[PDB]
Order: C-alpha cells, then structure tokens, then sequence
C-alpha cells in the first residue's frame, strides 16, 4: 500500500488481484494464493486471541453486606491494580497486533509484486506505480498464463527485448 | 498489467503503535459489552436462596427450612435473604460465606447431645412456624423453670467422618441482666469451646439494643472447622445456644450475588449481579467484580482489532 | 547519485529485543526521576493538619480545635500530628483514617443528648485550653459527686440525614479500680452499642500503664457508620465518653502523608512523602507508595526509548 | 543501514538525502517526504506512550503509624508483585518499541532506495553500496528532477542504454 | 548458482502470533519443570528447626532448648515442629512467624524481673527435662503456698538497645475456677500491658478443654514490639506467665516450609516444600507458592521459544 | 523461506549457503556472515530472556498451620490474579519472540539474496526460485570470488551480455 496509490473498490473477489488492459480488452481477476495466505494468518491470529480462560475466580467481596473497611480497601486496591495491568495489556496487545497485521498485508502485496516481477524477466519493464509495462502484445491467454504462473520466460524474449 | 489491492468506501478506524485512527478494511471487537440480564444456569444444579440467607442454612431459620441440606453447582444469594429469625449476627461472616459458596452443598448429621436436668425447648415470637419456634438446627438451652440455676455442663463431639465438620453454636445476649438471671440464673456465665485448632472464650453481655423485629436481645453465632477424628468440647454454665446437627461440605460449587431471574435456556460461566457474560472475547467492560470463568476486565469501552488490510480509497 | 542517511558523532545507547547497547541517534527517557520537594496544591482546597491528627478531627483535642469541620480536596498528615490529648487509642485506626482521607471534609451536628442526675463536665490536665478541658466533641460522663453510683442509662440517636453518620464514643480505662469506683462507682460496668449493622460489647479494664503525658489512664475510642433513618443505641452504667456531635462526610478528597512544604505555585496529581511527581512519563522510580494519578512505579532507574534511527558513524 | 556502509555526519538537513557528484560539481540535499514520514511515525509512537493515567490510587499503608504486621506483609507482598509486573512490562515495552523503531527507519531508507530505483529504469545501474551509477551525464537540473521525482524514464533512454 | 537455507528431518513445533504448531529448526524451553528434591543451602547459615517450632524459639519448650539464640540466613520449618510444651496457642501466630522468618536469628537478654512474696517456679508434666519443668524463657507466676492470695503487682522494662525488642508474656486459662483459685486465689484477675504503641487488656477464662497431652488447661502467649528507649509495663494480679528474657532480631534471613533433606552440595535461591528450583529460565511450573528469588510461576507446562529458522523439508 | 521451495538437509555447515553447479562440477558452501549475524541476534535474544530476577518474595501463607480463612482467600485471590497475568505475559512473549525470530531469519535470507544480486549486475539473470542463471561459464574460482564478494562487475560484462 505504498507506491500503489490506492486500492480497487471494484475488486470484490479478493484482497489482491490483477487488472490487465492489452489489445483484446480490459479485465480484473483475483489472486487466490496471496489472499488465502493473508486471511489464513489473520484468521489464525483471531483464533489465537479468541481464547477462553479456564481459570475460575470466586467472590471475594460482598455486595449486600459490605466486608470490613480495611480488608475492603485492600481488596479494592488490589483489584484496581490488576485492572490497570489488564487495561495496559489490552491496549498494547491490540496496538501491536494491528501494526503486525497491516505490515503483514503490505508484505503479502510486496511479495506478490516481487514474484510477478520474477516471472517476467526481460520481457517487460517496471513503471514505479505497481504496473508492468509490457513491450510485446501479450494476448489474454498470455496474461492468463501470467496469473497461472505459467509464462515462459524465453519464448517471448527477443520480441519484447528489441523494443 | 498492473497490480493492486482491494478497498472499501467506509473503513473501520483502529489504533496501532505509531498512529491512532488508521482506517482499515475490516475490524472485530475484543472488549465485550453485551450482557444477558439473567442467570444462565443451563445444565447446573442451582439453588436460589431467595429469602433464605446463606449462613442461615447452617442454623435454620424458618425461611431456610427448605435449604438445610441443599446441593448445587451454583449458589445464588438475594438481597432479601436473611440469616437469622431471632436478631443476631455471625462472627467471621464473610469467611463462612466464602466457605459455603464453594461447598457444593451441606450435609447435616445429628451430633448426639443429650441433656439431664435442663429445659431444652426455648422459642421466640419472631421465629414463627406453627406457633413460636426457634432455629431448626439449634437448641436454646434454658433453666428448668422460670428461675433456679444452670448447672455447669460440658459436652463433646468427635468428628467421626473423613471430611472437616462445620460446628456452629450461639451466645445469647439478653435484653437485661434481670432477663439473663430469669433465663439462666445469677452469676457470671462462661462458654468455653476447645479443640486442637480452636481455643476460645465466650462470656455473655446483657444490655439494651435497638428493637429489630420488636426485640432487644441478640444471639451471636460462632463456628469452627473440626478436623477428622478430632474432638470439640464445650464447657458452659448458661446463655448457650447448642448445636443439634453438624454440617459437612458436599464438594464444589459457585456462589454469586444477583438480582435477576434464573434462566435454564442459556449457558454461561461468567456471572455478575446484573446477569451473565456469555462471550468468547478476551476482555469485558461490564463488571469488574465478575466471577467464574470471565474475560479479564478492562477500563476501555472498546478496542478494535484490525482483521484486514489498510483501507486506501481513491 | 548515491543515497544515504544521517548520523552523529556521539549517539545514545538503547536496549532492544536482540541486543543491549545499540547506539542510535536520538533517545528520550521514559522513567521519571526528577522530584519536586514540595506539595503542589495549586487550585485545590488543602488542609495541612500539622500538629492535629486526622482522627482527632472527630474527637476534637485542643490541637484540632480549628479542624472540627474542615473541608478540602487534599488532606495532608504530619508526623507531629496527634489524635488524642488524653492518652488513648482508636479501634480500627487505619480504617477510619482511610475513610476520612477521601471524605472531602467532615460536617458535625449535635446529636441531642440530655442527661438527668449525672455530672457531665469531666476534664483533665493534659487537655489544656483556658484551664483543664476535654475533647471538644465528647462528654466525659462521671458521677455527681466524688462518689455515689452511676445509673444504668440508655440513649439513642436516629440518623435523620441521607448520608451515613460517623459515631464515635469512648471507653475510659482508669489507672486503678479505686479510681474507677471514685469516678463511677463499684460494680461491673458495661457499655452496649447497637444498631442494624453494629452490635458490640464493651467493658472497662482498670490498671496501670506507662506515664504518657504524666498519666496512667487510657481512653479507647470506637466508631461505627450509621445508615440513614437507622437508630444507634447505647446502654451504659459508667466509664463512658459520650458523643456530643455526629460527623457526616462532605464528598471526595485525597489524603497523603508528607513532611515537605505546601506550594500553590505548581500543580500535581502524584504525591509521596518527599514531594510531588509532575511528569508525563509512563513510569517513575521515586516512590513505590506514591498516591494519586501517578506513573506506574518500576525498579529500573532508566529505560531509554529510541526516537531515531540507528547511528552508524564512519 | 545495511549495505550502506555508514551515515553522513554532514547531513544536518534531515534523516535521508541524496549526495550527487556529476560533471557540474558536488552537492547534498535532504528528502523531506521519507524523513517527515519517519519522524511522524516515531512522533506518534511517543505521543502514544506519553500517556497520563486517569486512575487514582489511595493510600493503603501508613508511614507514621505502621498498620498491623500481617495485613502489612500482605500489602507489601501484593505491591511488590505489581512492581515486578510493571518492571517487566516496561522493559519489554521499551525493547519492542526500540526494535520496531530501528526496523522502521531501515524500512523507510529501503523504500526510498527502491523508489529511486523505480524512477531510473534502464538509464542507470546499481553498484551495491546504495549508489546509482549513471551512464549518461546527468546535469544538476536532471538530478534536481530526480529529487523532485520528475525524471523522464524515456527521454534519456537510448543514450544511457548504448553505454 | 542457487541460494538456499539449511533444514532438518525432524523439527520442533512452536507457537507464534499467527499460527500454532509452526515447525522450526531449533527451540529451547522457557518454563522450568525440573525440581531438586532437596534444600540447596550451600554457603548459607541454615537452621533446621526439626521438632522445634519457630515461635517456640521465643518461649523455649524442651524441643527448642538448642534454638533459643539461633542465627541463620535460611530458616526451615518442619511439620513435626511444635511451639508449645504446655498446651496453648499464640495470638497473631502468622504475624510473629513472618517476623521471625526474616529476622536473621534472635538474641535474648534477661529483662531483670525480681519478685517479692510470690512463688516463681511453676512446672508441668508435659514440659519434661530432668523432671517436670516449664518454658526456658518464661516464669509461671503462682501463689506462695497451695492457696492464699496473689498481690496486684506491676513490673516495667525499658528497651535499652537501638533495635525493637520482642516481648512475649502468657495468660494461663486453668482447667476450672477451683484450680484458678488454687493457683492464684479467688477474685477477678486482670493483666494489663501498656506502652506507647500497645495498650491491652487480658483476663483469664477458666474452663474445660480437650485433653491435649492429657491436660485440659491452656496458656495464651501474647507479644509486642517495643521501640528503643520506650518502656513496657505490666499490671497483673494473677494467672500470669512472665517473660524472663527479651528477644532482639539479628538481621535478615529466609524462612521456608519444607519436608525434604538439607544438601550443602547445591546452591539455590528458590525454595518450595518439595525442594529447590535451580534454573535460569524466566518461568516455572513447579510451585506457585515458591519463595526466594524464583522464576515467575505460570500455568503452562511448556512454552517453546524458537531459536532457529523455520524448518521446510523436501 | 518463500520462493525458495525448501531447505537443504545436506547443508550442515551453516544456516545459509551457496550451491553451485557449473562446468567444473558441483559444490556447496556456507556463508559465515549472514549465519553469524542471525545466530548473534537470536543468541542475544536468548541472553535477554534468560534473566535472573533479583527480587526476593517471602512466605505469605502457611502450609502446616493454615492462616485465617478470609485473609487466606484474599491471598489466594491475589496470587491467582498474578498467576493469570504472568501466564498471559509468558504466552504473548513467547509468541511475539518466535514471530520476530522467524521473520528475522527470512529477512537475513532475503538480504543475502539481494546482495548476491547486487554483485551480479547484468552478467546473470534471475530465475524466480532463488537461483542466478549465469550466461557466462563461471569457473569454480569465479564462483569462489562470488562467495568472497570479489566478483568484478565489468570484466565479464559484454561476454555474459551478448548471450
Ligand atoms: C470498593 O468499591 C466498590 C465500588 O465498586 C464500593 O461499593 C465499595 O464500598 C468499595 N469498598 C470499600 C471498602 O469502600
Ligand atoms: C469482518 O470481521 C468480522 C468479525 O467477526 C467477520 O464476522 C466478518 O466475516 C469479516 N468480514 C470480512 C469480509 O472479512
Ligand atoms: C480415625 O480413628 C479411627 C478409630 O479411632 C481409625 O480407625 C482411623 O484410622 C482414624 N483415621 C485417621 C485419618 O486418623
Ligand atoms: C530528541 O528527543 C528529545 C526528547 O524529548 C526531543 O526533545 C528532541 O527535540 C529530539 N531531537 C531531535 C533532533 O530529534
Ligand atoms: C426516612 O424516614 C422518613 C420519615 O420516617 C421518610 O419520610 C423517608 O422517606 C425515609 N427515607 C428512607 C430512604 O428510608
Ligand atoms: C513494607 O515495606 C516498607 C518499606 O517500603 C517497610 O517500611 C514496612 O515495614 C513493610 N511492612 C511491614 C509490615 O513490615
Ligand atoms: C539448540 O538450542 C539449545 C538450547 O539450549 C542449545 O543448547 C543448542 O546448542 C542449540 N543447537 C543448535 C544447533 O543451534
Ligand atoms: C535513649 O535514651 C538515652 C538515655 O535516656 C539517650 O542517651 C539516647 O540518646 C536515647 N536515644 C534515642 C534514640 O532516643
Ligand atoms: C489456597 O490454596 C491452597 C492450594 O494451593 C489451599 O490449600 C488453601 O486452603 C487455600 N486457602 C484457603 C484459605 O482456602
């Protein structure tokens, strides 16, 4: 989400995808692998945080008949201290998990971009805004081979090389 | 061919380590706030004490007549409950309450106390049953007639079980010295209670108190836990409320204080006075004094966890 | 064209998860250590008790004559303060102290106790005012002449307000039995105090103690919180320090113990015995028993937070 | 701060910058965008940590008249436990925040380098030590267009391509 | 030329923030579970109380005769230890125990109490030495002959040191009123103890208790800490166990309860009833009540820390 | 550990290394720098976590003579609360440290790959699976110069360029 200026509101099929415009027409598709990886890691993070505590705490005060004032002030003091501890732990936990989540999604996008660059060696150039400027008409079946990770790195080499 | 990510029109603002208000795609809640205003007790043996006080289940006032040998996994106290019929007070109240909340119920058994030359059926107007009665588990020890003396007696009980026993006796503080002499006789009275861990030292104190239930006298209940095979002894010369039966803890249970209804349609392990907290979230913002298996209470009303990528719209 | 980052000659060493002593460019402190040796009370109603003890404000020794109806947002106790003029001691000291620290002040009102056939103005040399006086809020109940008897009296007071009242009475323990008979008369004395939540049982104990202020007698002060519309009752036959006026809590306040000066030029919400902690940092290493709105105390003297890039010099 | 051997002590205008030497002369400038982003994130981290607690704790002990020894030992025990908790939380908090800060600065530098490589496609080469070996005399106005992100990717293409 | 990383056939599964069971190359344990079933006391002055109870070291029953002036860095209590020879009980037991555990030992010194007209050598069968003896640090104060009266005496002691002193006295509760009159005389008995911080009020209570060691009487031990230069005073007319010598804390020590053997071959600073925890790990899962310098107890049995890269085998 | 399909079980000399096959034969070697850096950071993490607490806690309960029931329930309540706090702190600590460790190793591998690409500018191509497809016979001494970071970027330029 850096050098890519903004996200695609029309992309409702997944989290990441390809938007191609050649000589045949326009199209948008979703990359199942990176999206499923991201939602798998975030889903596992949720499942790790959505934990049920198996520790039982009994009643230590009394709402109907107040306990003695000294031991009651000690109980309230300890309970307030623990409350501060858990408020801090919750704040820091949520903040850190959100940071690692956002940077995780950015890492997934960056790795998808890097591998798409790994497929197209010298047959295409980079523009700087997350696009791959092609120098050989790539047919819709050729771009479908790009999405399927089956693009031959050398059967379009010289053609897109002399341009 | 260009690459990109998905976005939405209206995202969800979350907080991170660097900024506060980063708009992402999807976010879930981690702090619970929804509360069910009922006591979810599905699949649990539940005893709603109601007008009966917890400690009363050991002494047995009229309102506790149907709770003398209860058994439950969850115990519910009500603010209208009362431990006493005759005006009085327990010594170490909350200790015995906390003991009885996790007891799994109580099991009474006659201690076998026989008396010779002493009237044993003392009653009062405030302990109403068919007429004037008393605690169902206690014996108000008085003199034979309207006066005469009280013999310095001694009685012992050996815990013949494998679990500790709950021993509760009473010390009657009359409305005046003349009434203490009328019920037991003149002279200084003493009540001695002894065992291997207990060793205590009671003496009555007559006097005038506020008219609770139209009465000025008081009765102070005391208790001790008797280990197996160990014997408890009493040496008293008057002003004595003797125990008839001893109590034995059944097992484990849960004790809560609430003012909402019991509902066997929902199940929950986190209770407070306003209801049940049924949630999988790790935190809650309902009640700090919630008991059971609860999410840990925090002060924040909400803490949104980012479940999606950062939202960057056009 | 080359790319690079900035650096400095002398960096700041910080600690991370992987190493200890990584030199970075800039780093700030997170553990507070600077302490102001004053009580910053700017914009707060402050009462410096000084030589007056906190509990004394309820009984009223001479040194507390100007604190009988104080009102404050911050209460400061001094180690030279004293609760008593006549040698004595409060029962449940720290409980009543903790109650009075957050009370926002006290509000006295005469309880309306009239006596018939009993001398009411008992004084002592240690409670000096114009001559020999006593507690400004208490009445030392004695016999009419240098002897005779003490009638077994009973007096009641109904809390006619909407907030609980602070009831304080006294039990005089004379220097000898002959002096107890000289002040009240022979025979066993009893003081009974009763209400809906209270039910207690006093009896004097004459004897010789260490000469504090050149005196061997003692006075034991007791207290209870009376709920609205509920009545407190006393049944006593001698050795009684009766309450003249009852106390009512004004609101909320803060109570600290300190030995430094008051300064209305600075504002702070974290106090300790050595002064005020005015800091925005999340942690502090001054006093673990700091009270108020304080940074959380840690054991580390310093914890440097990296505010810049790693410093790599040539 | 990896393959770049060391930092520039002379760079007093910002955190990151360009140091160019062509045919016209020498010069150093600062990149306002990446530096402002880094100091914005670190500044926000400070503002997130420099929080004032709105929870008031009352006096539970007594320095002038010591409370009873048993309840006093319980109070000291609980207070010491909470002290250990907050010491641990402070240590771990500072360590983690420092780690994420250093790696954050390294990420900003790496992204600046990556985008400068995104501007110069085939008109320049990479040396390996954070420099861009140019193969066409680039004028000072051309390098100023590099810093302003206005370098035309094709109007110097063949010239720097045949070298 | 290709690049790659190392792998192994059988990795170690660890848990992260995203998944649970990620197989990595190498991983170490962070939760300690190995326990040494001994008391590692290498290089520490150790006192194994054995059959002697801790509190007994102040009163001195026979089993504590060799512990009257002990000195240690580590104190070990045994479940077979006993504080008393004559059946009795301390008031504020665990407070005095916690005081004596970190005292570094005790140092006795005769308080200098001389008596005139009162028999001072009272003994019992249960306190066996050469014949019938008593507490080595106490004096059972009785009447001259088998009856007569007990003069109302008063004795004082001034703490002439720089550290607070431990003052322990006793209140004898006889098996019956006739035995209390036989040992001290008829009439109400009182024992008054006074100082600057103490002010208390004892009175015996004769009665029958359970036959512990074949005896029905009891002895209640009481204590107070006397500040330097401050004087403690006693005003008693019978039923008094007087202190012979006062105690002074030596310094600092550690007190544990254990049932395993002492071993001077290993060194450890974390102790529990089952032995010593010698570990560098930050956490432990042995005993939650472990004392000393221990790893912090957690509920998890194991928590594997990844020390290597993720393992991806072919 | 991403676009590299799996690890090398035969690599017992270190954590990262080179596996080269030219015209002379086969071979495998280990890169001391990246491995020593990784094990240095992880080792320092261990040394930071393997800390001994200098805070002494005294006995507050009594196993042979149980304390009073009320103060005992307060003690058990506080101790159980602190136990929950330390269990949570231990779980979160181990999880976060493991995450940062794995991502740290992945970062070291990625940086080694990136610098090996920095050495070979136009003399070789990238395949996409962590290999460097050479277009000039590189001798075993040439690949040893690659491992020693001494490969001349221009003395094999045109030869591997016209291929
Ligand atoms: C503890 O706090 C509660 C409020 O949650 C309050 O009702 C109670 O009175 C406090 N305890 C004491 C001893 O004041
Ligand atoms: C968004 O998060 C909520 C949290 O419970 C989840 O139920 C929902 O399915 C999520 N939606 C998407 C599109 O991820
Ligand atoms: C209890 O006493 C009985 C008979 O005196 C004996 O058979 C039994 O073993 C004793 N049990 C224990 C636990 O002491
Ligand atoms: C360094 O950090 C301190 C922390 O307060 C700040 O005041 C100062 O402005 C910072 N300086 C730079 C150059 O970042
Ligand atoms: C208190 O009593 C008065 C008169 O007896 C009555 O008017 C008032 O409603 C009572 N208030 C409460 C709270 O009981
Ligand atoms: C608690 O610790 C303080 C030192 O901060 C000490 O003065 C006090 O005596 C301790 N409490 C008890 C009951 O010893
Ligand atoms: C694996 O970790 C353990 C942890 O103590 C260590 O002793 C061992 O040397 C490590 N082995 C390798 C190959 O890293
Ligand atoms: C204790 O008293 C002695 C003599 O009365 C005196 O010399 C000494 O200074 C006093 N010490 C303290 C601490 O009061
Ligand atoms: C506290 O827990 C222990 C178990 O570790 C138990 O033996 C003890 O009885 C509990 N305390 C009370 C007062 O029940």
């Amino acid at each position: 989400a850096g050098f890519i200026e903004n996200g695609w509101e029309g992309l409702i099929d997944g989290w990441y995808g390809f938007r191609h415009q050649n000589a045949q027409g326009e199209g948008t598709a979703a990359d199942y692998k990176s999206t499923q990886s991201a939602i798998d890691q975030i889903t596992g993070k949720l499942n790790r945080l959505i934990e049920k505590t198996n520790q039982q705490f009994e009643l230590i005060d009394n709402e109907f008949n107040e306990v003695e004032k000294q031991i009651g002030n000690v109980i309230n003091w300890t309970r307030d201290s623990i409350t501060e501890v858990w408020s801090y732990n919750a704040e820091l936990l949520v903040a850190m998990e959100n940071q690692h989540t956002i940077d995780l999604a950015d890492s997934e996008m960056d790795k998808l971009y890097e591998r798409v660059k790994r497929q197209l060696r010298e047959n295409a150039e980079e523009d700087g805004t997350g696009c791959f400027e092609i120098f050989h008409k790539c047919d819709d079946d050729c771009m479908a081979s790009i999405r399927n990770n089956t693009y031959d790195h050398s059967k379009y080499r010289e053609e897109a090389m002399q341009n | 061919i260009c690459l990109g990510h998905h976005a939405v029109s209206n995202g969800t603002k979350v907080n991170t380590l660097t900024e506060r208000g980063v708009e992402v795609v999807n976010a879930t809640e981690t702090v619970e706030r929804t509360n069910i205003p009922r006591i979810c007790s599905k699949g649990k043996r539940t005893v709603d004490l109601g007008q009966c006080g917890l400690l009363g289940t050991i002494t047995g006032p009229p309102q506790c007549d149907q709770f003398l040998e209860f058994s439950a996994d969850l115990i519910i106290e009500r603010r209208e409950g009362s431990d006493v019929c005759y005006p009085g007070k327990f010594v170490n109240e909350e200790a015995l309450r906390q003991i009885l909340r996790e007891s799994g119920g109580i099991d009474k058994e006659a201690m076998g106390f026989t008396y010779s030359g002493i009237r044993t059926n003392g009653a009062t107007s405030s302990c109403r049953r068919s007429g004037s009665s008393f605690y169902a588990e206690m014996k108000w020890l008085l003199s034979n007639t309207d006066n005469a003396a009280f013999p310095q007696m001694t009685k012992s009980y050996k815990n013949t079980r494998k679990s500790p026993a709950l021993i509760v006796w009473g010390i009657h503080h009359s409305g005046s010295t003349a009434e203490q002499t009328k019920l037991y006789g003149s002279g200084n009275k003493l009540v001695t209670v002894g065992s291997s861990n207990y060793q205590q030292s009671f003496v009555p104190s007559p006097g005038a108190r506020t008219q609770v239930n139209g009465l000025s006298g008081r009765i102070d209940f005391h208790w001790l836990m008797l280990n197996p095979n160990d014997t408890v002894t009493f040496s008293f010369n008057g002003a004595f409320i003797a125990p008839d039966r001893a109590s034995f803890l059944r097992g484990k249970s849960m004790g809560i204080q609430s003012g909402v209804q019991v509902d066997a349609n929902c199940e929950g392990d986190c209770y407070h006075s306003g209801g049940t907290i049924i949630s999988n979230l790790p935190f809650q913002n309902i009640d700090s004094r919630a008991v059971g298996k609860c999410p840990r209470y925090v002060k924040q009303r909400s803490l949104l966890l980012a479940t999606g990528m950062k939202n960057v719209p056009e």
